RNA sequence: AAACUUUCAACAACGGAUCUCUUGGUUCUCGCAUCGAUGAAGAACGCAGCGAAAUGCGAUACGUAAUGUGAAUUGCAGAAUUCCGUGAAUCAUCGAAUCUUUGAACGCACAUUGCGCCCCUUGGUAUUCCAGGGGGCAUGCCUGUUUGAGCGUCAUUU
RNA sequence: CGUGGAGGUCAGUGACGAAGCCUAGACCGUAAGGUCGGGUCGAACGGCCUCUAGUGCAGAUCUUGGUGGUAGUAGCAAAUAUUCAAAUGAGAACUUUGAAGACUGAAGUGGGGAAAGGUUCCACGUCAACAGCAGUUGGACGUGGGUUAGUCGAUCCUAAGAGAUGGGGAAGCUCCGUUUCAAAGGCCUGAUUUUAUGCAGGCCACCAUCGAAAGGGAAUCCGGUUAAGAUUCCGGAACCUGG
RNA sequence: AUAUUGGCGAGAGACCGAUAGCGAACAAGUACAGUGAUGGAAAGAUGAAAAGAACUUUGAAAAGAGAGUGAAAAAGUACGUGAAAUUGUUGAAAGGGAAGGGCAUUUGAUCAGACA
């Protein structure tokens, strides 16, 4: 489980990792309800700013 | 992810004339003694079952997109590759097509298709329709049915009813100069879309 | 046939008490007959009739009670609203909206100003 | 049994009337895809377990 | 193209919405467009087919022929004509059911409703 | 019809709620018949029968067909 | 003989019928359900038996009230009746 | 030479691959916040003119009330008054009800359709016994009401 | 080279027949394979440039399913035994009736029950499967009928034991304790003659409850009756408990 | 602003295509095993339409043979296509203790092409 000239790596994946990954699938969508969000507080918020 | 695994089958080692597969337990019901969990038992789990993790969208270096864009729209002139790809253009005038920005505002189908034919795209037109086939495919039970050749793409300036007046026709595609896109500048990977660009928009261009 | 319920309705506490016993007297033959005639679907009929008239029946005399409480603490339970066990025990919107009396002074000195930029 | 408890007549009582072939018109209702009884039972085949 | 968010181009969606559709909606899905006639006369274009209603079949092998509507078997998503029938060997008759869409109407039943109906659709009635 | 014929007995499938008391009091008040004593049952398909006796001044059998079943 | 002369012996149940879960789990001993727990106050039910938990939880039954429960939030849980209108 | 065995084919068997289907499954994304002592989830037993399931319901039982729709339901029988209408329907909607025996489950029990107590009422010549009808009686805890206990302890009696 | 999906294209093939299967017919390739004809078939499908992977089977005592040879073979031989005739029926070694020969030999192959089963009971109809030959028969199939109680059991009582309660442990699911370190309750009648039940005596301090269809225990017998119920019906004659 | 293999409601996919996909596309957490905790299947497709085979005939019947329906019965509720192992019949051939295979040719059967 040691051979050849690699680098020496530390990848730490001991732990049961594959119960704890996020994948930003929802990457677009939450832009989207981000920018939804700011439009109704604008709205909301009469002249103010945000 | 739990799929092949909703069992509690041990194995019955060996020393049962019987290879050595886990086996649902119990009885009663031929379900039982069966091979489970293994890739190659029926209702056993995949080798490897798909993860959704899987890497599915690429980064290509931004100046690369633009190196392939930039390329991709300088097809659209050569006259050869546009033939090449489809698209019939042994009658247009010539190319690029440039036509008047008073087609930006135009907003009612007939009178879009109508400007189109005139200009030279109808043999283009035609092209789709004429080749509407059924998905031969399993696709074509998963929203992926019909099948269909691509139209002219009609690039304009300033949308004043044009993108509207033509989003029902077969084939044609409609895109701001500003944007454009790779992927319909060179659909399926193969340079020199028919494009018809308004002046307005050709212009802006450069 | 079958009664209409805003036929019903009309009647009195008591000609509806009694048409519960005609039903109830014809539903019975009805029965009787049943085991004789090889299908009796009339009879289908008269068992929905009877509900109809319980149910009318039971509508006013609820109506009745239901009145007979409008507008004091403590009306039976089940003439109180349903809405959700929680929703039962929310704050109600006036002991909710309560503020201290510190506070009051406060927004009423400083509330949120309506401002805008630009100019 | 002999001395049962009504509890069990009962049951006994339920499983008695379940015990009939299917009812031979529902096969000719629209679209009916019942061909027999298939929870049909035999008290020499298949105890109840109670 | 569909352009809302609530509507569904989903085949599977809606294969299964028609099928299992209830009677009430089979009622609208069951219809049958007017007569060249009745069009022109009433400035509809078709309508959910009534029961006694007239009509006249313009497809299939029983092409040509007219009846009244004996029942709408909304059930079966399909129309009866009397009128328009089988013979079995045995010489018993057996109703042909017939889709609306294939029909023709050629004279409404008529209610205060169904009136009531054609003047929604903004049309006019002789 | 046996019973209702050589018995001098009414047979009545009657509310498994129900007791001796009550199958009397209630045949007692539908039919203006008067009763003796009232035999009860519960059927194997769980229905509770009555075997009602009448008093000899009444014939069930008569009442019998003017209930309205023979 | 442990086995079938021993088998002849068997006509005694150890568990009857269970009042909360009708299942024959209830130890006449025990005097307790080995399937839902009776009468212990709380339902029986383990992590490690997900297959078990799937068997019996809410939406296995009838749901008499709960189904209901959705319609009337969507509906701000009104109270009164339907009025009236036309054609 | 036949039978027999073997091989190829044709037709016919067995069997259910393949091809084409798909009211299902899977995964992604978006929107939303609502179980229960006002008896939940779950269980048992029942309910249709003809049902054993599934689905639905609860002795008002594949349903009652209401509202929208505007003529069906349909396997057969049926109604027939339900058709220019307070009105068809195994329709939709649902705001009003009914909701057996149960279950945290609550008078006590429960391998029992087991056994009490209180109020109202009816019947039986009955405040006391029996029977029918209705309405009631778990636990911990909070605020309050009332009745109390303790030389814990104050004051007031003569 | 070959498969499933994706972008592009050939305005590709097809109900005038797509795909699939069959075919010691044809042709191309060293090969993976490709192409055609004919038959069968019935709704879709392919070439090329690219993209993509749950992408190629003879094996894993591989998984599921299907099938052989074995083989019309081993076998269907424990429990003494069968026989003649009629009737019925398409059909009778096997059903029914009669005759005969036997058996079990009251420590029963008799007459009843407890557990357990749950309708097998009974009648009518009836043989597709089932009863390792059969079948006209059946514990089968179909359709129906049938289980009657003041006295028989349960229900009451207590047994080993189980187990709430004030409490005491335990993070807690809960564990301990059963009269335990508890302010633990209900009875007889007077007081009422506003009035129904407040207070007047005095007891009584027992301190839950479950736990026996063989322990304990209030009381029914004979005769007759049913296709199938009977200390349960009917007949007659009793007895017990409450009032 | 963050989380969400649960619940209610929705839009999707270079996903699976009935031994796959969730165990369940079906009266599936069913039927069925187990004292119990628990275990836990198989199972979709006639046709556009039942038009589901009137009638005759042999039969105790099931059915067969005719007829009939239908675009088709080379779709008959054993139901689309209907492979393989394996089977029956028919036809052809070979066979002195296996069979199959390689190079070659005789013989039989069958066939493409190319000729003008
Ligand atoms: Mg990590
Ligand atoms: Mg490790
Ligand atoms: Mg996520
Ligand atoms: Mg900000
Ligand atoms: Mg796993
Ligand atoms: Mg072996
Ligand atoms: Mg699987
Ligand atoms: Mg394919
Ligand atoms: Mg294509
Ligand atoms: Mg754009
Ligand atoms: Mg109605
Ligand atoms: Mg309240
Ligand atoms: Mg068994
Ligand atoms: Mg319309
Ligand atoms: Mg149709
Ligand atoms: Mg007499
Ligand atoms: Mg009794
Ligand atoms: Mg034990
Ligand atoms: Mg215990
Ligand atoms: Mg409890
Ligand atoms: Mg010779
Ligand atoms: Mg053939
Ligand atoms: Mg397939
Ligand atoms: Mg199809
Ligand atoms: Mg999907
Ligand atoms: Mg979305
Ligand atoms: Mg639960
Ligand atoms: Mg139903
Ligand atoms: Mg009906
Ligand atoms: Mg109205
Ligand atoms: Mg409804
Ligand atoms: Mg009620
Ligand atoms: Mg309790
Ligand atoms: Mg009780
Ligand atoms: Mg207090
Ligand atoms: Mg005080
Ligand atoms: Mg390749
Ligand atoms: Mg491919
Ligand atoms: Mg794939
Ligand atoms: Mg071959
Ligand atoms: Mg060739
Ligand atoms: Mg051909
Ligand atoms: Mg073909
Ligand atoms: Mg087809
Ligand atoms: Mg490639
Ligand atoms: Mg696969
Ligand atoms: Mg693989
Ligand atoms: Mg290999
Ligand atoms: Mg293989
Ligand atoms: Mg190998
Ligand atoms: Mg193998
Ligand atoms: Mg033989
Ligand atoms: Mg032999
Ligand atoms: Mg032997
Ligand atoms: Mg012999
Ligand atoms: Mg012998
Ligand atoms: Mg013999
Ligand atoms: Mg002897
Ligand atoms: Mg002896
Ligand atoms: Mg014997
Ligand atoms: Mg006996
Ligand atoms: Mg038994
Ligand atoms: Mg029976
Ligand atoms: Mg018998
Ligand atoms: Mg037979
Ligand atoms: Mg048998
Ligand atoms: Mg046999
Ligand atoms: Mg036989
Ligand atoms: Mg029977
Ligand atoms: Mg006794
Ligand atoms: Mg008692
Ligand atoms: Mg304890
Ligand atoms: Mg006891
Ligand atoms: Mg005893
Ligand atoms: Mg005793
Ligand atoms: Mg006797
Ligand atoms: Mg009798
Ligand atoms: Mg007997
Ligand atoms: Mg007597
Ligand atoms: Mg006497
Ligand atoms: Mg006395
Ligand atoms: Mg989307
Ligand atoms: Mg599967
Ligand atoms: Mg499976
Ligand atoms: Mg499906
Ligand atoms: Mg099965
Ligand atoms: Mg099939
Ligand atoms: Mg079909
Ligand atoms: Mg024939
Ligand atoms: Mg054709
Ligand atoms: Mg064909
Ligand atoms: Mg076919
Ligand atoms: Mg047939
Ligand atoms: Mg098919
Ligand atoms: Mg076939
Ligand atoms: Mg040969
Ligand atoms: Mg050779
Ligand atoms: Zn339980």
């Amino acid at each position: 489980a040691i051979s050849k000239n690699l680098p020496i790596l530390k990848n730490h994946f001991r732990k049961h990792w594959q119960e704890r990954v996020k994948v930003h699938f929802d990457q677009a969508g939450k832009k989207v309800s981000r920018r939804n969000a700011r439009a109704t507080r604008a709205a909301k918020i009469a002249p103010r700013p945000l | 992810e739990k799929a092949g695994h909703q069992t509690s089958a041990e194995s019955w080692g060996t020393g049962r004339a019987v290879a050595r597969i886990p086996r649902v337990g119990g009885g009663g019901t031929g379900r039982s003694g069966q091979g489970a969990f293994g890739n190659m038992c029926r209702g056993g789990r995949m080798f490897a079952p798909t993860k959704t993790w899987r890497k599915w969208n690429v980064k290509v270096n931004h100046n690369e997109k633009r190196y392939a864009t930039a390329s991709a729209i300088a097809a659209t002139a050569v006259a050869s590759l546009v033939l090449a790809r489809g698209h019939r253009v042994e009658k247009i005038p010539e190319i690029p097509l440039v036509v008047s920005t008073d087609l930006e505002s135009i907003q009612k189908t007939k009178e879009a298709v109508a400007a189109l034919k005139a200009v030279g795209a109808h043999s283009d037109l035609l092209k789709v329709l004429k080749s509407k086939k059924l998905r031969a495919g399993k696709g074509k039970y998963r929203n992926r049915r019909w099948t269909q050749r691509r139209g002219p793409l009609v690039v304009y300036a300033e949308d004043n009813g044009i993108v509207k007046a033509l989003r029902n026709v077969p084939g044609v595609e409609t895109a701001n100069v500003a944007s454009l896109n790779l992927l319909q500048l060179a659909p399926g990977a193969h340079l020199g879309r028919f494009v018809i660009w308004t002046e307005a928009a050709f212009t802006k261009l450069d | 046939a079958g009664v209409k319920a805003y036929e019903l309705r009309t009647k009195s506490k008591e000609q509806l008490a009694s048409q519960l016993v005609d039903l109830k007297k014809e539903l019975a033959e009805l029965k009787v007959q049943k085991l004789s005639r090889p299908s009796l679907p009339k009879i289908k009929t008269v068992r929905k009739s009877i509900a109809c008239v319980l149910t009318v029946i039971n509508e006013q005399q609820r109506e009745a009670v239901r009145q007979l409480y409008k507008g004091k603490k403590y009306q039976p339970k089940d003439l109180r609203a349903k809405k959700t066990r929680a929703l039962r025990r929310a704050l109600t919107k006036f002991e909710a909206s309560q503020v201290t009396e510190k506070q009051r002074k406060k927004q009423i000195a400083f509330p949120q100003r309506k401002y805008a930029i630009k100019a | 049994a002999a001395q049962k408890s009504f509890r069990i007549k009962q049951k006994m009582a339920k499983a008695k009337k379940q015990n009939r072939p299917l009812p031979q018109w529902i096969r000719l209702r629209t679209n009916n895809t019942i061909r027999y009884n298939a929870k049909r039972r035999n008290w020499r085949r298949t105890k109840m377990n109670i | 193209a569909k352009q809302s968010l609530d509507v569904s181009s989903d085949r599977r969606k809606a294969r299964k919405a028609y099928f299992t559709a209830p009677s009430s909606q089979r009622r609208v899905l069951l219809s049958a467009p007017l007569s060249k006639e009745l069009r022109a006369q009433y400035g509809i274009k078709a309508l959910p087919i009534r029961r006694d209603d007239e009509v006249l079949v313009v497809r299939g092998s029983k092409k040509g022929q007219e009846g009244k509507i004996s029942s709408v078997y909304r059930l079966k998503f399909a129309v009866q004509v009397d009128k328009v029938t089988k013979e079995k060997v045995n010489g018993a008759s057996v109703p042909i059911n017939l889709h609306p869409s294939k029909l023709v109407i050629t004279k409404l039943h008529l209610d205060k409703d169904r009136k009531a109906l054609i003047q929604r659709k903004g049309g006019k009635l002789e | 019809m046996k019973k209702v014929e050589d018995g001098n007995i009414l047979v009545f499938q009657v509310s498994m709620k129900a007791n001796k008391y009550q199958i009397k009091k209630a045949v007692k008040e539908l039919y203006e018949v008067d009763v003796l004593k009232v035999n009860t049952l519960v059927r194997p398909n769980g229905t509770k029968k009555a075997y009602v006796r009448l008093t000899a001044d009444y014939d069930a059998l008569d009442i019998a067909n003017r209930i309205g079943y023979i | 003989g442990k086995g079938t002369p021993s088998f002849g012996k068997r006509h005694n149940k150890s568990h009857t019928l269970c009042n909360r879960c009708g299942r024959r789990s209830f130890h006449v001993q025990k005097k307790t359900c080995s399937s839902c727990g009776y009468p212990a106050a709380k339902t029986r039910s383990y992590n490690w038996g997900a297959k078990a938990k799937r068997r019996h939880t809410t939406g296995t039954g009838r749901m008499r009230y709960l189904k209901h429960v959705s319609r009337r939030f969507k509906n701000g849980f009104q109270t009164g009746s339907a009025s009236k209108a036309s054609a």
